[PDB]
């Protein structure tokens, strides 16, 4: 996709995400689990849901075929009465297409775009108190416990209440 | 349908408070009903070869 998350770096979907389109699985000493991202999940529901009626109120108001009829030396006028509302309903079924490939390729590529934000979220959160994996993950260099997760979910983690800890174990790490 | 005459049908809206008169000495094929437009609306002449369906 546009924006390379989905089936991109992150190579696929979790079967065990059934509480929101994106969110997070965590792992520490006091175990492991889902949990959705319910603020992104939320706003890109609105959107589509915004976008559906924005399709149909837009084809609120489109052509309305009516019988008409025409007698054996009228064929010129009943001939261009028929090309008249055939014409309309070409137009009107080639916006309906049209505009739903254009608008699924759209949806597809918002889903990819939030995934994206989403780790780039967690990413700029966690800086170098963490070490980026390269497949949607990020291992911690400090003890990271549910409270903590929950600050990184909710986009309070504080930076320099874990930097000290972090840098010893980089240095540990770097050091060899 | 066996015959070679014709008849050929003529109407009009004749409307409240307005009066229709005839004249002929030959030929004519007079009205005997006439019909009262009493309500009006949306329609159509919708062209099937179905019939009722008993449904709403
Ligand atoms: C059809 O009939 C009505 C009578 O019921 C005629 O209207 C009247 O015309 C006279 C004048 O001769 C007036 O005095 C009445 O007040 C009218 N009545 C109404 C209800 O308008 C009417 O002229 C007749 N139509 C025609 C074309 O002869
Ligand atoms: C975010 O998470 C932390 C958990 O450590 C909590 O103390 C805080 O109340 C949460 N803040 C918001 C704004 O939800």
């Amino acid at each position: 996709g546009l924006f390379g998350a989905i089936a991109g770096f992150i190579e696929g979907g979790w079967q065990g995400m059934v509480d929101g389109w994106y969110g997070y699985h965590h792992s520490n000493e006091q175990g492991s689990g889902y949990a959705a991202d319910k603020e992104s999940t939320q706003k890109a529901i609105d959107g589509v849901t915004n976008k559906v009626n924005s399709i149909i109120d837009k084809m609120n108001t489109q052509f309305e075929a009516v019988g008409r009829e025409f007698n054996n030396l009228e064929r010129r006028i009943e001939n261009l009465n028929k090309k008249m509302e055939d014409g309309f309903l070409d137009v009107w079924t080639y916006n309906a297409e049209l505009l739903v490939l254009m608008e699924n390729e759209r949806t597809l590529d918002f889903h990819d775009s939030n995934v994206k934000n989403l780790y780039d979220k967690v990413r700029l959160q966690l800086r170098d108190n963490a070490k980026e994996l390269g497949n949607g993950c990020f291992e911690f260099y400090h003890k990271c416990d549910n409270e903590c997760m929950e600050s990184v979910r909710n986009g309070t983690y504080d930076y320099p209440q874990y930097s000290e800890e972090a840098r010893l174990k980089r240095e540990e790490i770097s050091s060899g | 349908n066996g015959q070679s005459g014709r008849m050929e049908f003529f109407w009009t809206i004749l409307k409240p408070n307005d009066a229709i008169n005839f004249e002929s000495n030959g030929n004519f094929i007079a009205p005997e009903y006439a019909y009262k437009i009493v309500k009006k609306g949306d329609s159509t002449i919708m062209k099937s070869e179905l019939e009722y369906g008993n449904c709403n």
